[PDB]
């Protein structure tokens, strides 16, 4: 019965231990440190009603989109501080947002167990629902756009799924995870993606196969975010406890642990830099830290908000990083 | 030698008032979180206190120490006008803060809709404009100046100038500055304390297992002990000119001035203001 | 049952040495280090924000 | 190129003009989160506050209750039970069911299996948002429910108060901890939450008439399930109605059991508003308004250092 599963898990752990040859810090001890990094708010973006959870930089690096409980998802032009579109939300709650690579559609998901996709670019400048996605038992944790037609969603029913908007049905469903999934990230190659959940386990799924190829369970508490290394062969997660970890997909185990004695709060969002050197992680202690990926040290402190930060995003151009907090003050930091 | 100590004390008081007002204004302006509808009144109060402490307190100290007003008569006119304007603005700002607290406490649901940033700016502009109309307008037009022969010479003389006013202007100016606001805030804080006592009684009854009195007592007693003696002697000297002496008038005027210095301590004890203060320094 | 099948499927997968993965990661980071406005100070004129 | 800048400025102006009214509307209304437990009767309170195909839904609920009774019998007319067990005409078959003595005992022995109370009485014979206005004040209530993790609770940091609906008559139930003590634990978890640092609770104790009905009968002893009640005595202060002293003592013990953790854990900005709500009491709408007014007033007293 369960004895075979326990033996297989022990064998997997032994294989992961045997795969370990040298620690990442031992290899990176020779490299020069990044040094002190000072960042300041080049542009502050205000005018939003309530606390926000979500943000997704556009591929053009110009348009930025955020969502709050106010019942409105509003697109912000980063350069000129102009609210290009203000889309009211049918459901008062949104726990995620997404921006299409083409930029034609904008996705929003909330606690109403239904994800909605808005047609941002229309004739006569009217924003309307294109399709509303079918029920996933529970709040839609996170939503991303593989293309203009397909959206991969996560929700509280412990299941992730990729949907075709034209049909409006579940093309494939990823099941088999114990806890509620809370975050996900898609690889730059878009063939693979991982999902961060509340069951203290982060596992990679294959889009075409529909089966979890690998499973990582290094963390002890529930994890709240996950982002890919720009190379696409590694990804890092932020957890409820102060620790954040970086996992190597080929090494199948946890490479480096990011933690400090002083920090005891939770981590809300994790985003990599364009080069991947700086792992930008938000915190529940009302600030965020720009931590070095390799040396595993604090490159610099970064505090601008009264409330806890709730979302981060590094633009594809890499020019600067934006952060969103519960004070409704979404500030873009370079 | 007694003059040197008094001058040092006056300089220290002016510096303390200026520093407190500047710190309050900087804390209000720098942090976006501290900026709230009820804190625009605090910003106006801080601006008025800073203006008063920077303008009239050093000039008054110079006048009392030197015993001769070296500047021109028009400059002394402007000094008296700006002094009375700042005093009225400060007291009326305390009254407006009391009214805001009354609306916040007595009718909790009406407060959110009634008080707005535009509404706060409108009421602050209205109170500053009414202070101007009540204080600055009669000073320049020369209505207030004493009709009796006494001090007409010193009003004509440029060397020295002392406040000698007609009995008509003194009553109305003192009324609008202090007495109407005194009644308003007394009634407001009586109602607020009654609501606090009712809430304490209800929470004691429900749980089954005062602090507001001390705070209200501070907020009332500081203002009363600072200002009421000066305005009562303002009322009484025009009635009986032989009743008081000039030194008493000056001492009570400066003890009234000191309220602006004390006030940042009284009205900026909120945790957000403490956080802003420790962040700035 | 299903967990047994999933763990059996994920049990037999090839593993690369951790040293090789670390070397590849640091090589990528060093190679693409120059083209990163966060890592090196952004030129004032080239910076769109200011 | 300045035309694009002018167009963007005009669009921003229009968006801000709409957003001003949106913010006014948002600040006008108050948010209440209803954390009513399963089978706690939160539907009755919502219906009371608010105040065919629905008949088909009620018939389906009655069929589900009959299936639950059959399962309870398994956990312990024969063809009719098989039809219904097989079901998993029919009306007549259902009427044949519950006629036997065993099914009547299973209805009496509800401790083993959870059954719908509203359907059971008639049997013998998805987020929900509600907008209700009281005294020209915009109240707008929500229902979030069933996850053990309860991650959505941390989302509700802007609501004025959390209505925690629980049935005091649920002490007799047994599941693997009775639902009353499970609700006590859930209330403690809500109270001892880091994110809910400025949130009050307005709880209602439904089924108080049914609570009296259970208390009058000696079938289940309070001390058998809650030993501390035996040493517990009625507090000196009381709010007697017309009720026997034993019922009042039991109700006050339940209220104190809820109130103990709430009073001990937090002081200031964390207050509890116990209301004894009857099944058919229609004054609960006014009680919620009074409690919300008191909560906002006490928050303002806690601010300004008055306390
Ligand atoms: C001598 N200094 C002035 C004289 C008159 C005066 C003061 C303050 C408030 C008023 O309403 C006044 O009318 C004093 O500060």
């Amino acid at each position: 019965l369960r004895q075979e599963a326990e033996q297989l898990k022990n064998q997997i752990r032994d294989a992961r231990k045997a795969c370990a040859d040298a620690t990442l810090s031992q290899i990176t001890n020779n490299i020069d440190p990044v040094g002190r990094i000072q960042m300041r708010t080049r542009r502050t973006l205000r005018g939003h009603l309530a606390k926000i959870y979500a943000m997704h930089w556009g591929t053009d690096s110009r348009l930025l989109v955020s969502a709050s409980q106010d019942g409105k998802l509003i697109i912000w032009d980063s350069y000129t501080t102009n609210k290009v579109h203000a889309i009211p939300l049918r459901s008062s709650w949104v726990m995620t947002c997404a921006y299409a690579p083409s930029g034609n559609y904008v996705a929003c998901g909330g606690l109403d167990n239904i994800c909605s996709i808005y047609n941002l670019k229309t004739r006569e400048g009217n924003v309307r629902v294109s399709r509303e996605l079918a029920g996933h038992t529970g709040y839609l944790s996170c939503c991303r756009f593989l293309d203009d037609n397909q959206i991969v969603t996560s929700s509280g029913d412990t299941t992730c799924a990729l949907w075709d908007i034209e049909t409006g049905q579940q093309t494939t469903t990823f099941t088999g995870h114990t806890g509620d999934v809370m975050s996900l990230s898609l690889a730059p190659d878009t063939r693979l993606f991982v999902s961060g959940a509340c069951d203290a386990s982060a596992k990679l799924w294959d889009v075409r196969e529909g089966m979890c190829r690998q499973t990582f369970t290094g963390h002890e508490s529930d994890i709240n975010a996950i982002c890919f290394f720009p190379n696409g062969n590694a990804f890092a997660t932020g957890s409820d406890d102060a620790t954040c970890r970086l996992f190597d997909l080929r090494a199948d185990q946890e490479l480096m642990t990011y933690s400090h004695d002083n920090i005891i709060c939770g981590i809300t969002s994790v985003s990599f830099s364009k080069s991947g050197r700086l792992l930008l992680a938000g915190y529940d202690d009302f600030n965020c830290n720009v931590w070095d990926a390799l040396k595993a040290d604090r490159a610099g402190v970064l505090a601008g908000h009264d409330n806890r930060v709730s979302c981060l995003g590094v633009t594809d151009d890499g020019m600067a990083v934006a952060t969103g907090s519960w004070d409704s003050f979404l500030k873009i930091w370079n | 030698v007694w003059v040197v100590g008094m001058g040092i004390v006056m300089s220290l008081i002016v510096l303390a008032i200026v520093f407190g007002n500047v710190l309050v204004i900087t804390a209000i302006a720098k942090f976006e979180r501290l900026q709230t509808v009820t804190n625009y009144f605090i910003t106006s109060l801080a601006c008025a206190d800073l203006v008063m402490g920077l303008a009239v307190v050093p000039f008054g100290a110079a006048h009392i120490l030197t015993k001769t007003w070296t500047f021109g008569n028009f400059w002394c006119e402007f000094w008296t006008s700006i002094d009375v304007l700042c005093v009225t603005a400060s007291i009326e700002t305390l009254c407006v803060i009391a009214v805001d607290r009354y609306f916040a406490i007595t009718s909790p649901f009406k407060y959110q809709s009634l008080l707005t940033k535009n509404k706060a700016r409108v009421i602050i502009l209205m109170v500053w404009i009414v202070s101007g109309l009540t204080s600055f307008l009669p000073i320049q037009m020369h209505w207030y100046r004493a009709t009796h022969q006494e001090a007409i010479n010193c009003y004509a003389e440029e060397t020295c100038c002392d406040f000698f006013t007609n009995q008509a202007y003194a009553i109305a100016s003192s009324i609008v500055s202090f007495y109407v606001p005194l009644v308003i805030m007394v009634f407001v804080y009586s109602r607020v304390f009654q609501e606090a006592k009712r809430q304490l009684q209800k929470i004691d009854k429900s749980e089954g297992r005062h602090k507001a009195l001390k705070t209200l007592g501070i907020i009332m007693g500081t203002f009363t002990l600072c200002w009421l003696p000066f305005f009562i002697v303002n009322i009484v000297h025009v009635i009986q000119d032989n009743l008081i002496r000039k030194e008493v008038y000056i001492l009570l005027n400066w003890i009234g001035y000191v309220n602006s210095g004390f006030n940042p301590l009284i009205y900026c004890r909120s945790p957000d203001f403490r956080i802003a203060f420790q962040e700035l320094l | 049952r299903k967990l047994v099948e999933q763990l059996k499927m994920e049990a037999n997968i090839d593993r690369i040495k951790v040293s090789k993965a670390a070397a590849d990661l640091m090589a990528y980071c060093e190679a693409h280090a120059k083209e990163d406005p966060l890592l090196t100070p952004v030129p004032a004129s080239e910076n769109p924000f200011r | 190129q300045r035309n694009e800048e002018k167009a963007q400025r005009e669009a921003n102006k229009k968006i801000e003009k709409q957003l001003q009214k949106d913010k006014q509307v948002y600040r006008a209304t108050h948010r209440l989160l209803l954390l009513g437990a399963g089978e706690s009767g939160k539907s009755t309170i919502v219906k009371q506050m608010r105040i065919a195909t629905k008949v088909q839904d009620i018939k389906n609920n009655l069929k589900e209750a009959i299936e639950t009774i059959v399962a309870a019998m398994s956990n312990l007319n024969q063809f009719r039970v098989d039809y219904i067990l097989s079901v998993m005409e029919f009306y007549e078959h259902a009427k044949a069911l519950w006629e036997d003595e065993g099914v009547r005992a299973c209805y009496e022995r509800s401790n083993e299996y959870q059954l719908i109370d509203c359907a059971q009485y008639f049997l013998d014979k998805g987020i929900f948002e509600t907008k209700f206005q009281v005294d020209k004040v915009n109240f707008h209530m929500f229902d979030v429910g069933r996850d053990e993790r309860r991650k959505w609770i941390q989302c509700f940091n802007d609501v004025t108060a959390i209505i925690f609906v629980v049935a005091s008559s649920s002490y007799n139930m047994v599941i693997r901890t009775n639902r009353l003590q499970e609700a006590l634990n859930l209330f403690k978890s809500i109270w001892n939450n880091r994110w809910l640092r400025t949130i009050s609770v307005i709880l209602f104790l439904n089924k108080q008439d049914l609570l009296a009905e259970k208390v009058l009968a000696g079938k289940s002893k309070i001390e058998d399930y809650f030993p501390e009640f035996a040493r517990y005595t009625t507090p000196e202060d009381a709010t007697p109605e017309p009720e026997d002293p034993r019922v009042t003592r039991a109700k006050y013990f339940i209220r104190d059991e809820f109130l103990r953790i709430s009073t001990a854990s937090g002081d200031g900005r964390h207050y509890c508003y116990p209301h004894f709500t009857c099944a058919v009491d229609t004054e609960n709408i006014r009680r919620v308004f009074n409690d919300c007014r008191d909560i906002i007033q006490r928050m303002h007293l806690r601010q300004y250092e008055l306390l």
